[PDB]
């Protein structure tokens, strides 16, 4: 998912 | 006196989530009340959650989750590893919410987990502003560059500048510079807070974990971040569960810490083994900087007794108990 100026995940997958 | 869950396949965070949902007693009682009398056990996720919760309540032996994984169709090896902990929670909670529709426990899922949020875009140049309201069942908070949960909430409600190449289209007013922001109207009695523990690179298609130190308190004051505060119900929350992932990538060791009664008596839930643990091992040892928390569960102090209400064996309907007991006999 996207937030501020980058893409993040919890548990680590995108 | 709490039983664990069998490792079985690579369920990843599922066992950690199931215990968290199980010890949300108000959810568990409503789950038992779901009318799964006519449901076929193959594709019935509401019934499978009842079976898991019932075994977590009446089994000294480790509890299995094989049927539950089949219920919502995450049978492939990568299914959990291609997904997220909040995504799994939505699948489980949406299915039970539909099941409770038209029953005495209808609206239980929105009542416990849903809050009200406002997102606004105010044009700086002209007199234009949009004020959409969106409901939320979970909050994802940024840990990169933030020291504690307070700074994450500060950055969450921080205003974003829509200038330069990313100006806001105001239609008849035209393209203009604006500020985008989010404010909290209501906070749910049960607060699911997921931490952005991983950063992803679109260019190289690589996931990098953020093992930086991120602090979460035992007691969380959130009245400040509400748009309007309410006396007689301050937004003060108590830490209930700490979901921890020790690995350095998706997949690894997923473990959850809980104090189910809200008494501060913390236990460590590592699949089959449920061992009593220290508050120190629960809160601060998972601040990070291998083991670090990726999800936190807070319960509002006013709703502490009601959410964590005592559950008896008489709460479970006899029909459901006999149906579950019959299947165990056939095995």
């Amino acid at each position: 998912f996207y937030y501020r100026g980058g893409w993040y995940s919890v548990n680590g997958y995108c | 006196g709490y039983v664990g869950l069998k490792n079985q396949g690579a369920t990843c965070y599922m066992n950690s989530l199931l215990q968290t949902l199980f010890f949300t007693n108000q959810l568990r009682k409503a789950v038992y009340m779901m009318p799964t009398e006519g449901d076929d056990s193959s594709k019935s996720v509401p019934l499978a959650l009842q079976r898991v919760f019932y075994e977590l309540q009446h089994s000294d032996k480790p509890v299995g989750t094989k049927k539950l994984t089949k219920s919502f169709g995450w049978e492939t090896l990568d299914s959990f590893m291609q997904h997220d902990v909040q995504e799994l929670c939505r699948v489980l909670l949406d299915n039970v919410e539909n099941k409770m529709k038209g029953t005495c426990v209808e609206g239980t899922i929105p009542k416990l987990f849903r809050g009200k949020m406002v997102s606004y875009i105010q044009c700086k140049e002209v007199d234009y502003r949009s004020d959409r309201r969106e409901d939320y069942y979970d909050i994802q908070l940024s840990i990169k560059g933030k020291k504690n949960i307070f700074e994450s909430f500060v950055d969450y409600v921080a205003v974003e500048q829509l200038d330069g190449d990313n100006k806001y289209d105001a239609g008849e007013h035209g393209l203009q510079e604006a500020e985008k922001g989010v404010k909290f109207l209501t906070l749910p009695p049960v607060l699911h807070l997921q931490l952005m523990r991983f950063m992803y690179d679109p260019q190289t298609d690589q996931n990098i974990k953020i093992n930086d130190r991120f602090e979460f308190p035992e007691q969380l004051p959130l009245d400040e971040f509400l748009q309007k505060t309410d006396p007689k119900d301050p937004a003060n929350y108590i830490l209930h569960a700490v979901l921890v992932h020790s690995g350095d990538n998706h997949g690894g060791h997923y473990v959850v810490y809980l104090n189910p009664k809200g008494d501060g008596k913390w236990c460590k839930f590592d699949d089959d083994v449920v061992s009593r643990c220290t508050k120190e091992e629960a809160i601060e040892h998972n601040y990070g900087g291998c083991t670090n928390a990726y999800m936190l569960v807070y319960i509002r102090e006013s709703k502490l007794s009601e959410v964590l209400q005592a559950v008896t064996d008489h709460d479970i309907p006899q029909q459901l108990v006999e149906r579950l007991q019959e299947e165990k006999r056939i095995e």
